[PDB]
């Protein structure tokens, strides 16, 4: 009964260390499970001991985690909803753009109907008859055919998570900054399935050559190389796969628009015939 | 797959190459690399479609 | 007192500024301080937990590291700068003979601005962006100090090749932070003078100068026009040769008059 | 004022010696300084050669040769002329009017 | 005669801090009375401005002496070159 | 009796002071081994007596 | 017995323009210091080439490290 | 192996009794910095970028402290020790020297 008060007091002990002051750093991976590998938050890969009684159910997967100050130690883990780049706008109000300000463009209309819409209401439809759905989507064209335009009608009518972005939010101005938040960005869609990632341009990052003999090369490239490892992460999950653009496509890196990433190539005409115009000057009428 | 072949597609992708950033005078690390790890397919594509 | 004064901050010590990047729990919050790491810390309870949001300016203590208080937003120093110039105002007139052009950039800028009542009932969306080229010489600058003094609208004179600095990822932070400051001080008006520097088109083969522009131009694209669309911001263009520009800047629905000076 | 024309007729020597004799304060600049290979260090010596002229006005920036920043090409197509082109143009802004600029002059050979 | 020792007690002190060696850094903005500096080591501190240094020399972009041990406003400092 | 004494002693082990990753460029037979720090510069630095 | 400074005139190209007017300048300060120099240039034809103006190419490297 | 085999040889033990008073001294570290004001006190600039305000050392005359100068600074509270040579850009130009 003596030593009842004393697993209390130590209880209480250990707790103290669990709450801040904290580092947030990042989970890579174990190398036993009462012991880690963590980059911290300054740019450099530390050994620390792991608080036993901890659930390694959501952290073996690389994922967010809290470190204590001098010690070095983790002492918890936070949710992999917690500590994200950017909230989803999915629960603020939804784009202004819906399909009665679509014209035209209806050609590309039932192709993303197909590869956006439904496999997020029913995954059932695709792995029954046996066929695979469109993993990413990509639009391609001249700038100002009104990408965005269908991209935002579409956002509308599903009513599911959203999480918009750019490829210049990645921007490298901190030591390690590009890598850290490719890792954030695809962890919360799979917590929060399903939802839409778009990435409004990605001209700047994939570029056809590299020669990394400057430091702001060797920050782009490590984004793109860990951009392609997080998408195959992201297969198997019902969030439909990052749809992208790009203004010009002839700077596309080969190994981004090789399948198992981008699959779909959603062409936006702008010649079109006398139906299609008519339609773009009657809702803009 | 049968023979047990490392698949190395070169390509002129500098992605993968980080260690000397261009493929213009990479040839002994290639090998070296291919060496080690052989047996060893390097699949060289040669565009010349390019125009 | 002048004396005692000194001796009253000497004993203060700075602290250090962050912003709330995200609510934890109800107790804890995580900011992303100045020097670099994220934290989670605690918060003194003066302050309520509704009063914070994500994306207000804290300071946080020395070491103990507790948000004391919300600050207000902090502002760029580079963005004072801009402000400043408007020494050699003139009011309406600036290239005589064509006042007939001056009118057609205040049906651009000064008619919505003052009356947004005429660009409501015709159903227009409300234009935004001009672009002034001719034959170098000729007071295409002389008339956007015109447009600056008569309106009294917040005005920031923004030279594109004064904003390009030895550090990369700092040309696009702080361009970000502009578009904000517009939208805060509406109306206001950003003029970017000789746009010649950050016109390079999509080449990215040559130097890794070639490539610090494309990246910060994508930058100006999508907060130009992504799902982001600013109500409250205008744009003024002066630019010499108007080819060396990418041809996503050529391209209407993004300047709305291509005004070319004789 | 530019001075320009066939080699050997003094341009250099003249110059300096009547900027030195009537006691106005004589920078010495020369072009291919403004050149530089950081990114965006060419930009902050212009503006420094500048701010530095204001104090002393009014005051003679001598710019021996011209011809390093002074392309016309500045629509190019993959070229380093997009690095080069940037300190012709913060030149440019520079010496337009904004006052306490007034009273900087220029030669140039 | 006791008044004149106390603005020399003040004042000695005073002398010690004045002396090297202090950071330098720039004034982000005078928030008003506060004012933050971003230093030349990259971070960012708000702190209660010296008021014995005018509020009117520090205007927005001024180049500013800052005590490293305390980030205190120090002194003034003609803008570098 | 055990429970109360692994909670005590563990409090001992969470301290750290410091421990990084490296990776083995090259060895030299004085018995030290030259470590790359794997953000920074290199040490040559010898080896504790478990290896 | 007088100091001899070569160059190689072609030493000093680099794909980063005026790359080769840091060297140029050091290279003149150092001739300057020691007394009595000789500072020979061999193989000029690279880097002290006709004035001309391409109007297209990469001729604008070229021409800095000459001015 | 290479088996312990460090250049010095036979004089370097001699070398042992001067060198280690000398080792221990702070002689040694001065982190070098380079002047980028002479403010009529001086201005330098370290080479890591983080800007401080030095004063004279031990018996330096106020007439070595030049423009765009290197300097050698105490490695704690900065005040220059030693002026030292101009430059750092020369060393691709010293063994052009034949
Ligand atoms: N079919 C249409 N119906 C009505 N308006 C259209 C149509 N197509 C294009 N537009 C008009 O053209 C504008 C510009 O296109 P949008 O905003 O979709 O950008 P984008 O072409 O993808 O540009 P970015 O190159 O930056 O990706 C729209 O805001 C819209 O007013
Ligand atoms: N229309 C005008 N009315 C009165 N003065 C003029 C006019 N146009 C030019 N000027 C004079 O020419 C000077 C310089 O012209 P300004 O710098 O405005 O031309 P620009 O087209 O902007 O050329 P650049 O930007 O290529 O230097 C003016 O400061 C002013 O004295
Ligand atoms: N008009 C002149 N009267 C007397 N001496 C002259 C004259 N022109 C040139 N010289 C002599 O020629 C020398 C070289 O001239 P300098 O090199 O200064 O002229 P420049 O026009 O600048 O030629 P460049 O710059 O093409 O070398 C002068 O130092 C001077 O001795
Ligand atoms: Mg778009
Ligand atoms: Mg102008
Ligand atoms: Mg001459």
């Amino acid at each position: 009964r003596h030593l009842k008060r004393e697993l209390k007091r130590a209880q209480e002990e250990v707790k103290r260390i669990q709450s801040v002051p904290l580092v947030i750093g990042q989970f890579l991976e174990p190398i036993d499970q009462n012991t880690g590998i963590v980059s911290s938050t300054t740019g450099m890969s530390y050994v620390v001991r792991i608080l036993s009684t901890l659930d390694r159910e959501l952290l073996k997967p690389s994922m967010s985690v809290a470190l204590h100050r001098h010690s070095n130690a983790l002492v918890d883990i936070l949710p992999p909803d917690s500590d994200s780049s950017i909230s989803v706008m999915g629960e603020n109000e939804k784009p202004d753009v819906t399909y009665a300000d679509v014209g035209g463009l209806d050609m590309q209309k039932q192709e993303i109907r197909e590869a956006v819409e439904l496999p997020l209401v029913q995954a059932d439809l695709y792995e029954q008859i046996g066929i695979d759905p469109p993993r990413g989507v990509l639009l391609y064209g001249p700038p100002g055919t009104g990408k965005t335009m269908l991209v935002k009608a579409v956002a509308n009518s599903t009513k599911a998570a959203f999480i918009r972005v750019n490829g210049s939010e990645f921007v490298h101005k901190y030591l390690g900054e590009g890598p850290r938040m490719v890792r954030d960005v695809f962890r919360l869609a799979r917590e929060n399935a399903p939802s839409i990632i778009f990435i409004d341009e990605v001209d700047s990052i994939a570029t056809k050559r590299f020669d990394a003999q400057t430091g702001s090369d060797r920050e782009v490239q490590r984004i793109l190389i860990e951009l392609l490892t997080q998408m195959d992460g992201f297969d198997q999950s019902t969030n439909v796969k990052v749809i992208m653009a790009t203004n010009r496509a002839d700077t596309l890196d080969p190994a981004l628009l090789r399948p198992g990433r981008l699959d779909r190539k959603i062409e936006f005409p702008s010649l079109r015939d006398r139906r299609e115009r008519r339609l773009i000057f009657g809702t803009i009428a | 797959h049968h023979t047990d072949c490392k698949f190395i597609r070169v390509s002129g992708a500098e992605l993968v190459q980080k260690y000397i950033g261009e493929g213009s005078r990479m040839v002994r690390e290639l090998f070296v690399m291919a060496r080690e790890h052989a047996p060893s397919i390097i699949f060289m594509d040669e565009i010349d479609s390019i125009g | 007192d002048k004396t005692e004064n000194d001796i009253k901050a000497l004993q203060s010590i700075g602290q250090l500024i962050g912003e709330v990047m995200k609510e934890l729990s109800e107790e804890k919050y995580i900011v992303k301080a100045s020097s670099g790491p994220r934290y989670i810390v605690g918060v003194r309870n003066s302050v309520d937990r509704s009063k914070l949001k994500k994306g207000v300016r804290v300071t946080l203590d020395i070491t103990t590291l507790t948000i004391m208080r919300i600050l207000p937003r902090e502002t760029d120093p580079l963005v004072y700068n801009m402000t400043s110039f408007e020494q050699g105002e003139i009011t309406f007139d600036g290239i005589g003979g064509l006042t007939e052009q001056i009118r057609e950039l205040r049906e651009v800028i000064e008619l919505p601005l003052k009356n947004p009542e005429i660009f409501q009932r015709v159903g227009i969306k409300p234009p935004k962006g001009v672009l002034l080229y001719g034959p170098p010489g000729t007071g295409k600058t002389l008339l956007a100090k015109a447009v600056a003094a008569t309106i009294g609208a917040n005005f920031i004179f923004s030279p594109a090749s004064g904003i390009v600095d030895k550090y990369i990822g700092e040309s696009a932070r702080i361009i970000r932070e502009m578009f904000a400051y517009a939208k805060e001080h509406e109306p206001c008006i950003i003029f970017m003078d000789e746009v010649d520097a950050i016109g390079g088109r999509r080449f990215s083969e040559g130097t890794s100068a070639d490539r610090e522009i494309q990246r910060t131009l994508m930058e100006l694209l999508t907060q130009m026009d992504g799902f982001d669309n600013l109500g409250q911001t205008k744009i003024i263009m002066a630019t010499n040769r108007p080819d060396t520009l990418d041809p996503a800047l050529l391209r209407p629905g993004r300047l709305d008059r291509k005004v070319e000076i004789p | 004022a530019l001075m320009y024309g066939p080699p050997g007729t003094g341009k250099t020597l003249l110059a300096r010696a009547c900027a030195a004799q009537t006691n106005a304060t004589f920078l010495k600049l020369a072009a291919p300084q403004l050149v530089q290979m950081y990114i965006g260090e060419g930009a902050k010596l212009v503006r420094d050669a500048f701010a530095l002229a204001k104090e002393k006005a009014p005051t003679i920036i001598f710019i021996d040769e011209l011809d390093a920043i002074g392309t016309k090409r500045f629509d190019s197509e993959k070229s380093g002329d997009r690095e080069v082109q940037r300190t012709m143009l913060e030149l440019l802004n520079q010496l337009d009017g904004f006052s306490s600029d007034d009273r900087v002059k220029v030669l140039a050979a | 005669n006791v008044m004149l020792e106390k603005i020399k007690d003040n004042k000695e002190k005073i002398k010690n801090n004045r002396q090297l060696p202090y950071l330098v850094a720039n004034v982000v903005e005078v928030m008003d009375k506060a004012a933050v500096v971003k230093t030349s080591s990259r971070q960012t501190v708000f702190l209660p401005m010296v008021g014995l240094v005018d509020p009117d020399k520090l205007k927005p972009n001024d180049l500013v002496g800052v005590n490293k041990d305390s980030y205190l406003i120090l002194d003034t400092l003609p803008s570098e070159f | 009796n055990d429970k109360v004494r692994f909670i005590k002693d563990e409090l001992r082990l969470l301290q750290e002071p410091g421990s990084y990753v490296g990776e083995v460029i090259k060895i030299v037979s004085d018995k030290k081994v030259l470590v790359k720090v794997q953000p920074e510069g290199k040490y040559i630095v010898d080896v504790a007596k478990d290896i | 017995d007088a100091t001899f400074i070569r160059v190689i005139g072609s030493e000093l190209v680099q794909k980063y323009v005026g790359e080769g007017a840091r060297m140029v300048r050091e290279l003149f300060e150092m001739a300057r210091t020691k007394k009595a120099c000789i500072i020979f240039f061999d193989e000029i034809d690279a880097v002290g080439g006709a004035r001309f103006d391409d109007g297209a190419g990469g001729d604008n490297e070229v021409q800095r490290t000459m001015l | 192996g290479v088996k312990e085999s460090d250049t010095g040889l036979a004089p370097s033990h001699l070398w042992d009794i001067m060198g280690d008073r000398q080792r221990l001294g702070e002689e040694h570290p001065l982190q070098v910095a380079r002047c980028t004001k002479i403010i009529k006190k001086y201005v330098i600039n370290l080479k890591q970028i983080a800007k401080f305000v030095v004063g004279l050392g031990e018996r330096v005359s106020p007439t070595d402290i030049e423009e765009g100068m290197r300097v050698g600074v105490d490695r704690s509270k900065y005040n220059i020790e030693l002026p030292l040579p101009p430059r750092i850009d020369p060393s691709v130009t010293m063994m052009t020297v034949e």
